[PDB]
């Protein structure tokens, strides 16, 4: 493989830029948030009398 | 079920042009297979994907068969010049003409799916109209791929009946060798077209600079809309 | 709608950027993928002609088989271009001579599966009933397209290469070498 793409730089190149602009679209449509779900959810039942 | 009709139909517009180039029953069957059998495996990983049976996906089935009809022949004909060239017998002639394209074969279809998949990416409510359509296809792209390196070299090992060296079918009887002796038609005038055209070649690049114009003309010109309005066999009417 | 915007110009922005990635790693060439990707317009022009002056509309089924044509013939392109390739490189034949070699060999193949689509998706076009004006819409674009794309690019495409390897030099070619 290392000697394939070693005649290939070209081959080389664009799987790297497919494998970038995957990535840079995935940036801009990517949630942002300080953390995913961490916390176990819960369920209250609230009642009056 | 209409658009399945037309399926048969198509598939079987299909097997009646392969017949018209390569002449034999056995030679076009080989293709005509092919059609059946990643077709129906693309039901099956419409299965897999959660699909549903509907006008995209059935669409997709359909407009696929110019796609897989030309993995076929691109390995069945490849074969047939290879023994017209060097005589050789069917299993060696496609086992060389495939160790020969077979890379071929699968790069091709890498990058035609590039003109698929991002369109699977349509965001929206009506992105799933455009996706379902793109998984389509190119699960029919990857199947006709593995069809044509399994079954499609085996059915041309066995299939194929042998050609002799130089053999161009020019003299078979009746319309057939008419067609084949005037095959080289202008593939012979024809590539004394392409030479000319060569020669010049200065003003055929203006050419396609009008035709890029008058498609970016009536581009912009056409309208658009969705999807058309169907005659369901029913309607409504308000009163109010 | 005011989620909706416009996927369209950047969608197919994307596709025509990793179409001309993929091209570039199949011919390891950054120049001779242009030869295949000049072909385009010749089959939108068929798929714009067609719709144009049948009434029809862009949508949906106009935009799909749009890319089909696209494909199929983007495919035929490319097969030219790899013989023609593969005649300067595993032979010697110069540009000229091995444009017309792979132009020979790959011209039956071609109109065996541009016929035989063109052709085989006309049950579409001719179609009445129920459905029919999906399978109206849809059928028109491609048989315009896949005939506007199989008779231009049948010319188009041995002047694409010529013309794009003489820009993209060398300073050597053009006489057939020796390997
Ligand atoms: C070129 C060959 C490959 C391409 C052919 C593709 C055509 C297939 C599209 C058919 C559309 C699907 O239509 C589907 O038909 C089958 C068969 O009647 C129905 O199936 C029904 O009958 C069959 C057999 O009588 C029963 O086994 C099944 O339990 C029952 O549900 C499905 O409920 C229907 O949804
Ligand atoms: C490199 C291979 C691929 C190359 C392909 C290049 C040609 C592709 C041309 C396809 C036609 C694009 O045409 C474009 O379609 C989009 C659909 O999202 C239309 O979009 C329009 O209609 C839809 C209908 O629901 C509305 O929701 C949307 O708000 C509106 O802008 C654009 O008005 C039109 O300009």
């Amino acid at each position: 493989m290392p000697n394939f793409f070693i005649d290939r730089p070209i081959f080389a190149w664009v799987i790297a830029i497919i494998i970038m602009l995957a990535g840079g679209l995935a940036i801009l449509k990517l949630p942002v948030a300080q953390y995913p779900t961490i916390a176990p959810p819960a369920v209250t039942i609230s009642a009056s009398y | 079920h209409e658009v399945v009709k037309t399926l048969v139909e198509a598939i079987i517009l299909v097997f009646l042009v392969m017949y018209l180039f390569l002449q034999n029953f056995r030679a076009t069957l080989i293709p005509t297979i092919a059609v059946p059998v990643v077709l129906l495996g693309t039901f099956a990983v419409l299965a897999a994907f959660g699909f549903s049976i509907n006008t995209l996906t059935m669409f997709g089935m359909v407009l696929a068969i110019g796609l897989l009809v030309n993995d076929a022949i691109v390995v069945v004909e490849n074969v047939e010049r290879v023994m017209a060239e060097e005589g050789l017998p069917p299993k060696e002639a496609t086992r060389k003409s495939m160790g020969q394209i077979q890379g071929a074969l699968v790069g091709i279809a890498m990058v035609l799916s590039a003109v698929f998949v991002p369109m699977a990416f349509f965001g929206g409510s009506t992105g799933a109209i455009y996706r379902q359509f793109s998984i389509t296809i190119v699960s029919a792209m990857a199947l006709s791929v593995l069809v044509a390196l399994i079954l499609t070299p085996a059915l041309c090992a066995t299939m194929l009946k042998p050609i002799a060296k130089g053999d161009h079918g020019e003299g078979k009887k009746g319309f057939f060798g008419w067609f084949n002796r005037m095959f080289e038609k202008s593939t012979h005038h024809y590539t004394d077209s392409v030479g000319g055209i060569l020669r010049s070649t200065g003003r055929y690049l203006v050419l396609y600079l009008i035709i890029v114009v008058g498609m970016a003309y009536l581009f912009v010109r056409l309208p658009s809309s969705f999807l058309p309005d169907e005659d369901q066999g029913v309607f409504m009417t308000m009163v109010q | 709608e005011r989620l909706s915007g416009n996927q369209a110009p950047s969608l197919y922005a994307i596709s025509l950027i990793v179409v001309f990635l993929c091209l570039a790693a199949l011919y390891e060439s950054w120049s001779i993928p242009f030869s295949v990707m000049l072909v385009v317009p010749l089959g939108v022009i068929g798929a714009l002609l067609a719709a144009t002056f049948r009434g029809l509309t862009n949508d949906v089924y106009f935009q799909v088989g749009l890319l089909t044509t696209i494909g199929l013939s983007a495919k035929n392109a490319i097969l030219i271009v790899e013989f023609a390739k593969d005649l300067m490189d595993k032979e010697g034949k110069g540009l000229i001579e091995a444009t017309l070699d792979a132009v020979r060999m790959r011209l039956r193949p071609i109109l065996m599966t541009s016929l035989a689509f063109i052709l085989g998706v006309m049950p579409l076009v001719i179609s009445t009933g129920a459905g029919s004006g999906a399978q109206n819409a849809v059928g028109t674009g491609v048989m315009g397209g896949m005939v506007t794309a199989t008779v231009l690019a049948i010319f188009f495409v041995p002047v694409f290469f010529v013309v794009v390897r003489r820009r993209f030099s060398r300073k050597n070619e053009d006489i057939e070498h020796s390997h």
